[PDB]
């Protein structure tokens, strides 16, 4: 069996920024309608191009807004029924330090992002098709890198300050790559689900820096497991044979340059490798497009844990998607071309899902 | 009085200055161990010029250098030489670890912990300095001290000093020749870090100096003294109308305001063209006719580039020795009676002039004649837009596949600083293009 | 102060050490009692890149030993240049491995590995800025290869701003001398290549015949074949410890000649070799070098360059030489055997020149190439894994020392893709 499935490829435009309007950096970024196209301040051979879904939250007023609900129920709502249908979902972000990849996945207290969505709208999907024809078993897991290192974010550490236990990530010859030792907890309901994001994002690697003060310093990811039972009827024993899906949600660091959001010792360190990470990732995607169009090519997704683990996912065997993070400056200019390019390359890549 | 900074960046930075500071010793009278004897029968006079020399009352010139490789296997040469009773002993070593050809390490890494030291030595010396004209850094494209750290240098300079020239000598990549496979980035980065705060960047290669050296001097086997020795001479014609007496004098000043049309075209290209050997430099009259002639021959160029395929933009004449300004005159005006150079249509004059009555200095042990005359051309045409486009291409095929880039983000630099640096140079290319279109009314 | 911390473990590792340090005494003018007995000022200049002084202008090395049986350790000390050593650093227990991966890694190493990394701290430590390590070991046995790839991680961890560099023999394509050569080699490629920054493959077959038809040696014995590689490990160092026209050190090296974070594998060379006869035949320039260097009769690997081509080669030379003579004839190497050398890489060359030559020669040369073609060992050594691991032929050795066949399926899982990185720079497109 197989199916091309193509990644979806969105892209969002933040508002401005408190030091962004200190500075006076005025609008470089236009929206026709869902086509996006970026204004050298100069007048400079003007760049344009096309996405799957496009987002201009730059004001709450004009036309064509586009919020987090709509984001949601554009993009993460199709691949909760793909996880329904039976199969592996894999959304990830890109930006840069302050561009919106926190606020567009997980979001605040007020106002949350596909994270919770995803997780309310499964629960509640779920509870409106809970019968005794198929029942309903569910397990959570979240994990960090930083600085090459694996961390479990449902798991507190003990009365020690260092105690951040480092994982390790191995290769099943089917299943593929996994992490060892992940306290993957197990949940009923949506409570249990938000006490550990709770517990996850508050364990996660934060600091503060020259462009926003509480800057993500760790690449996240996102997976549920929720399995329900195919309910077959054969000679022998009954409802043996079961469905499964796992969740992916990747939500990244930014490129920081180490100028603006200046610092020496471990945050720039950690920074080094952050960047590290984006490069062979970018790599993948390029590589990737290229095998979309019968180029003959590797992909490098041995070069780092995160493109290691979502080998079976950036190819492989799950539902695609990407999200892109803008914001409207002159400062942004080649970082934002940079993430717009890397989306427009993201677009044709495809992979072979199939039911589980 | 008219005084320099000399700024050494690099291990070619640090051979040209040995050189250099060789010949201006030469020139003047100094021994290596600072000591000026032509006092013993001449006194009250100035040969030991405060130009490019400090003198302590007990009778030393020590020059006005600053000398910066990150590695102590090149400074420790002079440490240890001929010349350690000359130069200060704060020659600035903090290369526990080179740049490892990376811009990278000679920008952010090991760019800082030199780098406030140097600025402090600089601040000494221009504090000495009464009438400062300007700095002249010797650097190279392809190291990493020679590409990042003579970046950020420049950068500090133009904020702390400012409203002062800074030029720069470079040993520009070639095109089929070179010892390193990363070169273009370093050159592209370097390039777009400089252009807002350089100058005017006087620029050399090494091929063609390998072929000039096999065609006129009769060397097939020659080796990097051979070499800057010439590029030392190329100073001394810049430098000596502050030094020597004369009748047309340029400072410092004078180039950039003849040389440099709009600020991003100040890549200039130099000539030395009687590079004639000892059997050859008889047989020859050595007329300015032959020498402002040898120095438009492109063969007779230290950069290379055709500009037959390109149009001049300007140039500055430096003559040296017995020079009569009639020959000159009829010089420059039997080169634009010629075809083949082809000048801009927005400067009918194009050419400057400067003369200085001191002739070269023939170095022992050396491969070049003594000359009664001699002349240096700076000349700012279109054709080295050809060389930028050779790196940018090189650049694309690696920049593509992404290749040798960790190393830099693995010392602190983002993957788009690449970008917006091709970027502005093909700008740049476009702008070369722009000054070529003939004009319309 | 750019300073070396040099380990070696095992047999042939110490075996080559030994005749290394016997190699670089003699450039340095130290004697077997660690004394000073030169000619010249430059040999001390830059002798604490691999010495440090002790007391009476003694020069006691940063050598690190390792054993897991203390047969090999007693033959450096009853023996010519042993009595310069530091007696704490030769770090050896009992309880040998049995050529067996497993027991240098998890069982009898980890027993041992704590003692070694004590050492290093030591030597560590007590250096002003240090520019890496250099491990001499052996794929193919159990105490070279475990300890070593062990020892690999750990200084990578403790020391990941550093370099760890390697010579390593790699097995052979005809004729082996350990059954459990390719498992070792697998498992040990499977913890150099995401830990190393340089590996310098080295096999034994490339040595004897360069000791039989260029040296022409009828008898050649493993103190020849040393001698050879002692030249290579000095060849590449040489220009943090004297001076030159344009100097190379480690990580100069390293990023001209490591494109992609892994294909960190490099074909050695040396030249000139010219047999005792062919002396007064050959002469001696730039020219003679360069056809030795790039001939596939030169190199160490025991893979033909011819059946790839060339992401990037380096030129380390010693002599008064002219540089134009280098460009020029490496600008001619890479125009007449383009379809040798990549496309995409337009200059393919890094060059080197130091001043001060070896004691006998007025040049010399050392050669680091990184090529497609070591492919051909990886793709062997995979056959031989995967022809036994189809029928367990060997495994219950490793098992009962606390392994998996997990382990097995993702070292070869690595070594193929490996393969595949360095196949696809190896057709013309
Ligand atoms: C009459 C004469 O010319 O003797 C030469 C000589 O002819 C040859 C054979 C020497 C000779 O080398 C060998 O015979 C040999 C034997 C087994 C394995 C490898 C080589 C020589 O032994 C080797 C020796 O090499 C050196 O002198 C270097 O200093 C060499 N020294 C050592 O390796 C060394 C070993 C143990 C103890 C002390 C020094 C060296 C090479 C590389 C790096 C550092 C040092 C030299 C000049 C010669 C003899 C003696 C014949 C050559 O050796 C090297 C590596 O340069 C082989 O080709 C070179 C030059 C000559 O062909
Ligand atoms: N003309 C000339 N060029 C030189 C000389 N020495 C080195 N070069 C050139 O310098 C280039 C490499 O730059 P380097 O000076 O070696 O780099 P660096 O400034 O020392 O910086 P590091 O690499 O970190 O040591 C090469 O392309 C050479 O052509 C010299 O003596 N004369
Ligand atoms: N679309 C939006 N509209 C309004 N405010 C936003 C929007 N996106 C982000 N913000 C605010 O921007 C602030 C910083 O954004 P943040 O989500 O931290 O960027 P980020 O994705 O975390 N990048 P990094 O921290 O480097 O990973 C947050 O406090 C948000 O409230
Ligand atoms: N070149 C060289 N190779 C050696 C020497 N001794 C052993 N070997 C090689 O080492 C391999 C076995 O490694 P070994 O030294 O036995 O490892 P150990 O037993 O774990 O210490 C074989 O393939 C030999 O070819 C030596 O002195 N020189
Ligand atoms: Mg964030
Ligand atoms: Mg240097």
């Amino acid at each position: 069996l197989g199916s091309n499935s193509q990644v979806t490829v969105a892209v969002r435009v933040r508002p401005f920024s408190k030091r962004e309007k200190t500075e006076k950096a005025s609008q470089v970024v236009f929206t026709n309608g869902e086509e996006i196209t970026v204004e050298h301040p100069d007048m400079k051979q003007v760049y344009s191009f096309i996405y799957d879904v496009s987002f201009w939250s730059f004001d709450e007023c004009h036309p064509g807004y586009a919020s987090q609900t709509t984001v949601y129920e554009t993009l993460a709502a199709p691949l909760l029924d793909r996880a329904f249908e039976g199969y592996n979902t894999c959304l990830f972000a890109y930006g840069q330090t302050g561009s919106g990849k926190s606020y567009t996945m997980m979001g605040l207290n007020e106002e949350p992002g596909i994270i919770p969505r995803f997780c309310e709208d499964l629960f509640a999907q779920i509870a409106k098709k809970q019968t005794s024809e198929v029942s309903y078993h569910l397990e959570m897991s979240f994990f960090e890198v930083y600085n090459e290192k694996i961390h479990d974010l449902l798991v507190c550490k003990g009365e020690n300050g260092q105690r951040k236990q480092p994982l390790r990530a191995r290769e099943h010859p089917v299943s593929g790559p996994y992490v060892e030792g992940l306290s993957m907890n197990v949940v009923s309901s949506y409570s249990d689900i938000q006490s550990w994001l709770e517990l996850g994002n508050k364990q996660r690697a934060t600091a503060a820096t020259g462009m926003n003060d509480k800057s993500s310093r760790s690449h996240s990811v996102f997976t549920l497991v929720m399995t329900q039972t195919k309910t077959e009827v054969v000679e022998g024993e009954e409802h043996d044979h079961r469905i499964t899906s796992r969740i992916n949600l990747v939500d990244l660091a930014g490129s920081e340059r180490c100028s603006t959001a200046h610092s020496s010792g471990q945050r720039l360190k950690e920074g080094v490798s952050i960047n590290k990470s984006l490069l062979t990732l970018g790599k993948v995607i390029s590589a990737l497009s290229e095998q979309a169009n019968g180029k003959r090519v590797f992909i490098p997704y041995r070069e780092s844990t995160l493109t290691w683990l979502l080998k079976e996912s950036l190819g492989g065997n799950s539902k695609t998607a990407m999200i892109a993070t803008v914001s409207p400056a002159a400062s942004n200019i080649e970082e934002t071309l940079s993430t717009l390019r890397y989306a427009t390359q993201a677009r044709l890549i495809v992979n072979i899902a199939k039911v589980n | 009085m008219r005084e320099c900074i000399s700024i050494h960046v690099g291990q070619a930075g640090v051979q040209i200055g040995n050189a250099c500071w060789e010949l201006y010793c030469l020139e003047h009278g100094i021994q290596p161990d600072g000591q000026m004897p032509s006092d013993k029968t001449i006194g009250g006079g100035d040969d030991s010029f405060n130009t490019f020399f400090s003198e302590t009352g007990a009778g030393k010139h020590v020059p006005r250098a600053v000398f910066v490789d990150l590695e102590p296997t090149v400074i420790d040469e002079v440490r240890t030489g001929t010349y350690r009773q000359l130069f200060h002993p704060e020659q600035l070593i903090t290369g526990k670890e080179d740049a490892a050809n990376n811009y990278a390490r000679g920008h952010y890494t090991i760019g800082k912990e030199i780098i406030d030291l140097v600025l402090d030595r600089i601040r000494k010396l221009a504090d000495q300095c009464t009438g400062l004209q300007g700095f002249l850094v010797f650097h190279s494209f392809g190291g990493g001290t020679g590409s990042g750290f003579t970046s950020l240098l420049m950068e500090r300079l133009s904020v702390d000093y400012g409203k002062k020239s800074k030029l720069e000598f470079s040993i520009y990549p070639a095109p089929q020749v070179s010892t390193a496979v990363v070169e273009p980035y370093n050159s592209i980065l370097t390039t777009h870090t400089t252009l807002e705060h350089s100058d005017c960047a006087f620029m050399v290669d090494n091929e063609a100096i390998y072929d000039i050296c096999r065609r006129n001097l009769d060397i097939e086997r020659p080796t990097y003294t051979n070499l800057n020795r010439l590029i030392s001479q190329i100073v001394s014609s810049i430098t000596a109308s502050l030094r020597f007496d004369g009748a047309l004098n340029v400072d410092l000043t004078e180039f950039q305001t003849n040389l440099v049309p709009y600020p991003r075209i100040h890549f200039p290209l130099a000539t030395y063209a009687p590079v004639i050997s000892a059997e050859k430099a008889y047989h020859e009259q050595l007329s300015v006719a032959e020498i402002t002639n040898a120095c438009f021959e492109p063969a007779n160029q230290m950069v290379k580039c055709d500009p037959r395929h390109g149009k001049y933009m300007a140039c500055c004449l430096l003559y040296r020795g017995d020079v009569v300004p009639k020959d000159v005159n009829a010089a420059i005006a039997t080169i634009k009676t010629k075809r083949s150079i082809q000048f801009v249509d927005w400067c009918p004059t194009g050419f400057k002039v400067g003369i200085n009555y001191q002739p070269p200095t023939v170095v022992p042990g050396g491969d070049l004649a003594k000359v009664q005359r001699a002349v240096c051309m700076l000349s700012n045409t279109t054709a080295i837009a050809e060389a930028w486009a050779r790196l940018d291409h090189k650049f694309d095929l690696m920049y593509a596949k992404r290749a040798f880039v960790h190393w830099y983000v693995g010392e602190g630099m983002e993957e788009g600083e690449f970008s917006e640096a091709r970027e502005d140079m093909a700008a740049l290319e476009k702008d070369y293009e722009e000054v070529g279109v003939d004009s319309v009314e | 102060m750019r300073e070396i911390v040099h380990i070696q473990a095992g047999q042939c590792g110490n075996q080559i050490g030994a005749k290394f340090w016997e190699v670089i005494s003699d450039e340095h003018g130290i004697d077997p009692t660690g004394s000073y007995h030169g000619d010249s000022d430059l040999q001390l200049e830059r002798i604490n890149v691999y010495y440090n002084e002790a007391t009476g202008n003694k020069y006691v090395p940063r050598a690190i030993l390792v054993d897991l049986e203390p047969g090999t350790m007693d033959s450096v000390r009853s023996g010519p240049f042993g009595q310069i050593f530091r007696p704490d650093n030769f770090v050896f227990g009992q309880s040998g491995a049995g050529n067996n991966w497993a027991k240098g890694h998890y069982t009898e190493g980890a027993e041992l590995v704590d003692s070694v990394l004590d050492v290093v701290r030591k030597e560590s430590e007590s250096c002003d800025c240090l520019q890496g390590f250099q491990l001499t070991h052996s794929l193919g046995g159990g105490t070279g290869s475990g300890m070593g790839t062990l020892l690999i991680s750990k200084i990578r961890e403790e020391y990941p701003d550093r370099i760890m560099n390697t010579f390593s023999v790699m097995p052979s394509p005809k004729v082996s001398d350990t059954v459990v050569e390719p498992y070792n080699a697998t498992l040990s490629v499977h913890q150099l290549v995401e830990n190393t920054d340089e590996t310098y493959c080295i096999d034994n077959e490339a040595l004897y015949d360069i000791c039989f038809r260029t040296l022409k040696l009828t008898t050649p014995t493993y103190g020849d074949l040393n001698h050879l590689v002692s030249a290579t490990m000095s060849g590449v160092t040489t220009c943090l410890r004297f001076p030159g026209q344009l100097n190379a050190d480690l990580r100069k090296l390293a990023v001209n000649m490591v494109p992609f974070p892994r294909l960190h594998f490099f074909m050695p060379g040396f030249a000139p070799l010219t047999s005792r006869g062919s002396q007064q035949y050959r002469a001696l320039t730039v020219p003679e070098l360069t056809q030795q260097m790039f001939d596939s009769k030169n190199m160490m690997a025991a893979c033909d360059p011819r059946h790839g081509r060339y992401l990037t080669v380096a030129a380390i030379f010693r002599g008064r030489m002219s540089m134009k003579e280098v460009d020029e004839q490496m600008l001619n190497v890479q125009n007449k055997n383009s379809s040798y050398f990549v496309e995409w890489i337009p200059n393919n060359v890094k060059t080197a020149v130091c001043d001060i030559p070896p004691r006998g020669l007025k040049m010399s040369a050392t050669f680091i190439g990184n090529s497609t073609a070591i492919q051909e060992l990886f793709k062997r050594i995979s056959e031989q894994f995967t022809a036994m691991f189809r029928r367990k032929a060997f495994l219950h050795w490793y098992t009962g020392e606390g392994m998996d066949e997990m382990e097995f399926t993702e070292a070869e899982s690595n070594m193929n893709d490996l393969v595949s990185e360095y196949q696809q720079y190896q057709d013309a497109t």
